[PDB]
RNA sequence: GACAGCAGGACGGUGGCCAUGGAAGUCGGAAUCCGCUAAGGAGUGUGUAACAACUCACCUGCCGAAUCAACUAGCCCUGA
């Protein structure tokens, strides 16, 4: 993969070919996270290759369709789970991220998995995911954002790097 | 007042005890004598002896530890000629002797009047701990006798 | 992991009064003044209370050393506070070999002459800091008494007198001698 | 001799905690060397008596 | 483990409570394991005593049973080292006072309280030398016949003074009696009753 | 009602058993239980050559709600 700005959520549906001797294939189903719709078909042939006895010349994909949020004005929590390979050895995880689509929270997932433990879009296989509601995560950082009558202010912010002009006469403050 | 945790012969070979006796400087060798009277036949093996004094003589009492008549109730003598074969014999039934014997047992155990002077005795010797047809695990159990009839 | 706000509470007695223009705390006592800049750590201190005088050290989201640094704020403010009400004393009993150290003053308490010096004929001078007095205790052998506000400045004094008297280029198990800090405690008791 | 003084001068220079690799007197309770010659490692030992 | 064994503990304390309905509060904020022994073996055939935690704390939940008189009123007088005696015999108002025995007093460093050490002239009858811890306090001493006598009359530790290791071992070792102090009776509780002992009982 | 912190207790059988210059929890070999228990391990270390004193396991007094341990891999450091 690549995980070109923000990801997409696919619905891939696909079967094997009707043989004479099997026919009726069980015809599976999976939940693709990809840019576009040829990098969900290549991931879904990935994992369902090495799932079962499936591979793109004896199979077929039936339907690849785009999943739309059900939910989009709603900041929700998503529990992640990972399968990345490290350098030594690969290791399973549970992440958190508190965002508004599931996409995006799967976006933010493989950024910070990019920026932490410097890992590729390659080692990173999503095991699940799944929204979880509150006073059920594990993290400490979403479990401080749970908090009603939240308060912070915005302390030392910084900005409009040579919108004003490069030479003034000013020494500009924050806040 | 003197204690004493020793016993093997008597010995003399210019070591002994004294330090609290020669204050009143009566035992260098009459002291030592008298409790060679008092431990002759008893025993080849290791006692506790306390010795009483006021301004004259020595009373000499042995108060019988618990471990030490546990090893008197082994088959004497074994000082010397031909030790060593091995160490643990010890087949005897003690069946009754150690009831007598915690009978005697007073106002040192802080004990209950024989209800688990029995698992204290079975598991506290070494060599023996049982009659040879049984195991001890019995003995810690399944013993209900002694606490009616003792006290 | 950036924690939203971690706040530490001060109580400050009527006996005092403090002063903030930002980050300087300026605090008023009996026994003194003391005023103090903490311009370099960026964190809120703001107060409230009328007559009641509720000081609170207010740090938002930052990092996990930060959030170490936050109570650095209070604890050195309860200092101040213990200072500027009852003031540091610091008792030092001279731990003496054969030879014995002969301590005198000379300006105003605020130089400590030290002779005699594990034997040493090298008479030491250590001078002080502006703001504590010293003094030799009376009723006891070989006791100095460091007494002052400041914290920091009465015990870097007293380091300074027990790193001037170090035993050199010998053993230092055998040879326990100097003059270590052997008490610390405030100058008014039973408060 | 004054023992409660000789006591006062062993805890101030005597029962301390020795680095086996960054010799660095540090403090009884300590865990880690703090000098960043050796890489804060945890090989202590006790500084000697007699 | 810790888990059967607190449930033990709850049905001791639910059997005590069940069989013995009169108790003694009581303190051993000054305690010693030769002391217990002494005492119990000195109780066996009355009164038994048991301490513990916050476990202790069980009448609160034995009320919410809702099977008992007003139990409740000594929850608040568990703090500081409170433990129970319960008894069935008493109906007696003699007990303690003609049973608070007395204990060794064996000399150990860290108290302050009440009493001084007054060392008249008296030899020591120990072995030699037996001047060495003299020496290290500073005591006048003189050799009489082997026993060494004391010339002055001073006083080793005053009211409120701590107690030091050199001091303890000269003490244990002339045997004058140091600071000794038993249990503290602070409680009667007979069926249900607030006494108020000072001075209503015994 | 935990982790910490401060304070108190840390026994009886028993100076256990093989040893001998001593082992009386502390060089060693085997073992390893019971009573009082609130709790004591035939004992985690320090010490005197031993006997003794100190501390720890364990229990309890005050405080008060989150804490500890072992691995793993990203940056940086030591190794250099
Ligand atoms: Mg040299
Ligand atoms: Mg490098």
């Amino acid at each position: 993969m690549k995980a070109s700005g923000t990801l997409r959520e696919y619905k891939v549906v696909g079967r094997c070919l009707p043989t004479p001797k099997c026919h009726t294939p069980p015809l599976y189903r999976m939940r693709i996270f990809a840019p576009n719709h040829v990098v969900a078909k290549s991931r879904f042939w990935y994992f369902v290759s090495q799932l079962k006895k499936m591979k793109k010349s004896s199979g077929e994909i039936v339907y690849c369709g785009q999943v739309f949020e059900k939910s989009p004005l709603r900041v929700k929590n998503f529990g992640i789970w990972l399968r990345y390979d490290s350098r030594s050895g690969t290791h399973n995880m549970y992440r958190e991220y508190r965002d508004l689509t599931t996409a995006g929270a799967v976006t933010q997932c493989y950024r910070d998995m990019g920026a932490r433990h410097r890992a590729r879009a390659h080692s990173i296989q999503i095991m699940k995911v799944e929204e979880i509601a509150a006073s059920k995560c594990r993290r400490p950082a979403v479990k401080q954002f749970h908090d009603s009558k939240i308060k912070f202010p915005l302390p030392h912010r910084v900005l409009r790097r040579q919108h004003k002009p490069r030479f003034t006469t000013k020494r500009p403050n924050t806040f | 007042v003197y204690l004493r945790c020793t016993g093997g012969e008597v010995g003399a070979t210019s070591a002994l005890a004294p330090k609290i006796g020669p204050l009143g400087l009566s035992p260098k060798k009459v002291g030592d004598d008298i409790a060679k009277a008092t431990g002759d036949w008893k025993g080849l093996r290791i006692t506790v002896k306390l010795t009483i004094q006021n301004r004259q003589a020595q009373i000499e009492v042995v108060p019988s530890a618990s471990a030490l008549i546990i090893k008197a109730l082994k088959e004497p003598p074994r000082d010397r000629k031909k030790q060593k074969n091995i160490k643990h014999s010890g087949n005897i039934t003690f069946d009754e002797i150690v009831n007598i014997a915690r009978q005697m047992r007073h106002r040192s155990l802080a004990r209950e009047l024989s209800g688990t002077i029995k698992e204290i005795l079975g598991t506290a010797q070494s060599v023996g701990c049982n009659v040879d047809g049984r195991h001890p695990h019995d003995i810690i159990d399944d013993i209900n006798s002694g606490a009616v009839e003792c006290p | 992991m950036k924690t939203i706000l971690s706040n530490q509470t001060v109580d400050i007695p009527e006996n005092v009064d403090i002063t903030l223009k930002g980050r300087t705390v300026i605090v008023k006592g009996p026994r003194g003044t003391l005023r103090r800049d903490f311009n370099h750590i960026n964190v809120e201190l703001s107060l409230l209370g009328k007559k009641k005088k509720r000081l609170r050290v207010d740090k938002w989201w930052g990092n996990r050393k930060e959030l170490a640094t936050v109570r650095t704020i209070c604890s050195h403010v309860q200092n101040m506070i213990k200072g500027v009400t009852l003031g540091f004393r610091y008792k030092m009993r001279s731990v003496y070999a054969h030879f014995p150290i002969n301590v005198v003053i000379q300006e105003n308490g605020s130089l400590v002459e030290i002779r005699n010096f594990l034997g040493e004929k090298y008479i030491r001078r250590v001078r002080m800091r502006p703001g504590v007095a010293c003094s030799v205790s009376q009723a006891q052998k070989d006791e100095l008494i460091l007494e002052g506000n400041d914290i920091e400045l009465v015990s870097n004094s007293a380091a300074l007198i027990q790193q001037a008297t170090t035993v050199k280029n010998k053993d230092i198990r055998k040879f326990l001698d100097g003059i270590y800090v052997s008490e610390k405690g405030t100058v008014q008791q039973a408060d | 001799i004054e023992p409660s003084l000789r006591q006062l001068a062993q805890k101030y220079n005597c029962d301390k905690m020795i680095c086996r690799k960054c010799y660095a007197r540090l403090h009884p309770r300590a865990v880690n060397c703090r000098k960043k010659k050796c890489g804060h490692t945890n090989n202590l030992r006790p500084k000697k008596k007699v | 483990d810790r888990a059967t064994w607190k449930s033990n503990y709850f049905l001791k304390i639910i059997q005590l409570l069940d069989d013995y309905p009169k108790c003694f509060i009581v303190g051993a904020d000054n305690v010693g394991s030769k002391q217990m022994q002494q005492i119990r073996m000195s109780l066996r055939g009355k009164a038994v005593v048991l301490m513990g935690k916050n476990t202790m704390m069980r009448k609160a939940i034995r009320g919410h049973l809702e099977n008992n008189p007003a139990l409740e009123k000594l929850l608040p007088h568990i703090r500081g080292n409170v433990g129970f005696v319960f008894t069935k015999e008493d109906l007696t108002e003699i007990r303690d006072m003609l049973r608070a025995n007395k204990v060794p007093a064996a000399a150990r460093a860290g108290a302050i309280a009440p009493c001084e050490v007054t060392v008249p002239a008296q030899n020591t009858g120990l072995g030699p030398e037996k001047t060495s811890f003299f020496q290290a306090l500073g005591i006048t001493t003189k050799i009489s016949r082997g026993t060494i006598e004391i010339l002055s009359d001073v006083q080793l530790i005053k009211t409120g003074d701590k107690v030091g290791a050199s001091e303890a071992t000269l003490l244990n070792m002339l045997n004058i009696s140091p600071f000794s102090f038993g249990l503290v009776i602070q409680q009667v509780f007979d069926n249900g009753s607030i006494y108020n002992p000072e001075v209503l009982d015994i």
